[PDB]
């Protein structure tokens, strides 16, 4: 039952990821002063301008231009030869700030907006994530690590990766194609770039046993990649949602994460759905689990909760849905309380995926033991 | 399962200095001595990561050391040390993330046989029956080469 | 095996759909003059401004402001009381136009950019689409139809819908929850709005046998909805990709459709993947089929083709992958040739889903008979 | 399958004016007459959409008319016409999109029995065996109430 599956990822220098980081950098700055703020930030990045817009309900004061320039400068855009300069780019702010207002049960607050959220978890990997998306993130993350520490000074922030895994009876048996498009300077020649990228990025990351002679490598297939970033293509917040969550391995609700405060179910419930999906798999209840949570605006309780185990469940499916409702409080404020999301920790989550990194509140498997005991699996 | 947390492209050697025909008092001395030798030359053998693993066979037991080897050459030196100095029959060697395991017979001064075991070195689910040879790690999780 | 599944849709007045229609209105205007143009248009919609940006490689002349104002005016934003006025809104253009250049095989052109594309088709519905997304689109489409023809003059363009279907052994047995948030004028009272919306929108659309007494209706759960559209929330192109394709029923590659010319595989290959997925199901080869096509930038042949039938295939899976490669030319220019995508028909596709409407080139089941004969199913 | 193309919340009546004990020459006259009557009062009976359907039973055959009824009351008038004027035993009535079918026994001047058939009126896949009663449409597709 061999079949090829492909997943891709982009580096922090990609225009669609610059907007995500800028939006979350604004969110983190606000959460430091007013944790209970309401933030919905949308960022548009063009060849020489950054447009930051959205609606904010807070009592905090932030300098949008300073935050934006620092975020871009940390990425590594410092002069116009790269195609974008942090110190000499227009930063327009369309943010509409309001004033917070001032006795019922806080956990009974209805959802601020309707939407669909999907959570996924599989025992395929150690971090309970799909394998193809994890290694796609490793390549671009390795590219940024190598560029910044000075191993390859001629690299530039923009980079994209794409790995095609060859499954067989549900198990990975090799890698069929690796694509690594990276932005460089005009100093380096094309032939030497491919040798350096292959030896210094692809080799240290991917397991050697998967890379056989049949594996095809496409390192900058077109040619020179000198001018990139915002000049090469426009960037908008939430255009890279699939590469953030799971790649193509799991269904997605369609709600962007970056630039949204935890009070919006479009972000917190997706984290919560991943939280309950990871715990179910970590508890041994199922090899793969997919959770769908749906909210109606102005209504506290979710309109629907769906658990799907793809016929890999150790307990009857209707029993799992009872366990999810019993243990996890899925009301919009209950998600914040059970995950402690009111902290400025969202700058780091907008770079190489919101899931799979264990230092996040929603990546903790603490209720796994409780679920296993409740299901009576000993 | 793919253990993506482990650093890729490194080798793990499970090695013991025990015997089924000796006093366990002597075996413990041998085990402490072997651990000292491995730690004495980290450039040659790699880094000892754990010394609190138990082995098994079929049920006897023994203390086992996991050595992380940066390359295949280091792994051979660990295997040679066990087979030549501690009279071991083989060591278990498995890859970093895929945990593709194989038995290495480094017996002799030169040359070596490596036999790839069919499958991968994986955790045996709790409650499942153990069959034949398995390994218990420092956390009491049970590991076996599963086809 | 009962389980609730939810899908949602938004009307053409939604801010995220205004940007999609504006982007495709620009695309259709360019395709009328230069069919072989290269268009990548991104639109950002704020409270009182519309920012149209992107890179265009054409010889055509278009008036962006005239197109944008006409598109918004047709939606129904005519004065500031609705929250947005087409005649008095700022229309900034950041479009970077270039000049087309001027002998090899046209079908051997490599993909202009890498990406993942997913196609889905199921025999659940007549149009070979998931049921929940089709009825979600019907409600918002009915809302616009009722508003425009004058049946309910107090309606306003912005509207959102969300239907929760109750499956049982893979078959729909009813509807568990219906949510219909609509923008109205201050003239109508809240109680009379719910009676009119329920009788004039929900009743004519949803089958009467599914709506039992256990069905819960949430019609404007919060309260009055007078000022909406762009003022209520920001809108960006490609933020509603999931509601466009299939809702949550199928996986998505993450590439936006609106504002992209057919030459970009991020749009054409998704149409092509749906085309081959629909034909396989229409041929009787499988009840459900999912197709993944992956391209590497600068490479013609797809890096990977995956067919998934979820164990509902009438022929061995490895035989299906051979049939897909045999019949359908999946090279980036082959998609255009086998679908005739070089026409200004993309204004209509950015409103209520790109799939499921039979008047589209990629919704034709013409190769279904050929595939059935090739598989030898008689 | 959910036939979403059909307009929702309307009723389809499959009705014939045939008998198993009469000359087919007479049956055709009856069928033409019934079609005329249905077309003569579209406010009462609804719109005749097709007249080129064949029925079956168990294998005999008959011409069948599909009438689209806008409401349940119209469907009853069509059923009453068949049962009272054309001596029919029942008519098949199914919903618009779900195709939830049932037999209606509108026999008599007043009152009626409706028996819901278990399942939905659906196309029978080509090559599958036909069992008992089925219907062939104007396109030669075969339809049956499937549980
Ligand atoms: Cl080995
Ligand atoms: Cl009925």
């Amino acid at each position: 039952a061999k079949h090829l599956f492909t997943s891709e990822s982009v580096s922090e220098g990609h225009p669609d990821k610059i907007a995500d980081q800028i939006s979350d950098a604004v969110l983190d700055a606000i959460l430091e002063q007013d944790p209970k703020a309401r933030v919905a930030c949308e960022t548009y990045v063009k060849t020489g301008m950054v447009l930051v817009g959205g609606e904010i309900t807070t009592s905090a004061w932030v300098d949008i231009e300073e935050i934006t320039r620092n975020t871009v400068r940390e990425i590594g855009y410092v002069h116009s030869d790269m195609g974008f300069d942090a110190n000499s780019c227009a930063v327009l702010s369309a943010i509409g700030k309001q004033s917070p207002d001032i006795r019922a049960d806080p956990l009974e607050q209805g959802a601020g907006d309707q939407g669909l959220m999907f959570g996924y978890a599989t025992n395929e990997t150690d971090v309970l994530m799909p394998a193809p998306i994890t290694y796609a993130h490793r390549l671009v993350q390795r590219q940024a690590e190598v560029r910044k520490n000075g191993t390859l000074p001629w690299l530039r922030p923009d980079a994209k990766s794409q790995v095609t895994f060859q499954y067989d009876d549900g198990k990975i048996v090799g890698i069929d194609a690796v694509v690594l498009s990276t932005q460089h300077s005009e100093e380096i020649d094309q032939k030497s770039l491919q040798e350096a990228v292959m030896e210094e990025i692809i080799k240290p990351i991917l397991p050697a046993e998967w890379l056989t002679s049949a594996t095809k490598f496409f390192i900058n297939p077109t040619g020179r990649f000198v001018i990139g970033g915002p000049m090469g293509d426009c960037g908008l917040t939430g255009r890279k949602i699939i590469v953030d969550t799971y790649g193509g391995m799991a269904r997605h609700g369609g709600g962007a994460f970056s630039g949204k405060d935890p009070s919006k179910v479009d972000r917190s419930a997706a984290y919560a759905a991943r939280y309950v999906a990871k715990n179910i798999v970590a508890a041994g209840l199922a090899d793969r689990c997919e959770i769908q949570v749906s909210y109606a605006i102005g209504v506290a309780e979710p309109t629907s909760i769906m658990v799907e185990t793809f016929g890999t469940e150790k307990v009857p499916s209707e029993q799992l849905t009872l366990l999810v409702r019993e243990f996890f409080d899925l009301r919009p404020y209950g998600l914040i309380q059970m995950l402690d999301l009111l902290h400025p920790i969202y700058k780091e989550t907008a770079a190489y995926g919101h899931f799979g990194r264990e230092h996040f509140p929603w990546e903790k498997t603490d209720k796994a033991q409780l679920l296993r005991d409740a299901a009576g699996l000993k | 399962m793919i253990f993506t947390k482990e650093p890729a492209n490194v080798f793990y050697v499970l090695v013991s200095a025990f015997r089924s025909n000796l006093c366990d008092e002597v075996n413990m001395s041998r085990h402490r001595h072997m651990v000292s030798t491995l730690r004495a030359a980290p450039g040659l053998y790699g880094s000892v990561e754990s010394t609190d693993l138990t082995g098994c066979y079929r049920p006897t037991e023994e203390k086992t050391v996991r050595v992380r080897c940066k390359d295949k050459a280091q792994a051979l030196n660990v295997a040679r040390l066990a087979c030549n100095e501690w009279e071991q029959d083989c060591v278990l060697v498995y890859k970093s993330q895929t945990h593709t395991a194989g038995l290495v017979y480094a017996k002799g001064i030169d040359g070596y046989k490596a036999e790839r075991l069919p499958g991968s070195f994986q955790e045996v689910p709790k409650g499942a029956p153990l069959q034949g040879c398995f390994t218990i790690d420092e956390f009491g999780r049970r590991w076996q080469v599963q086809h």
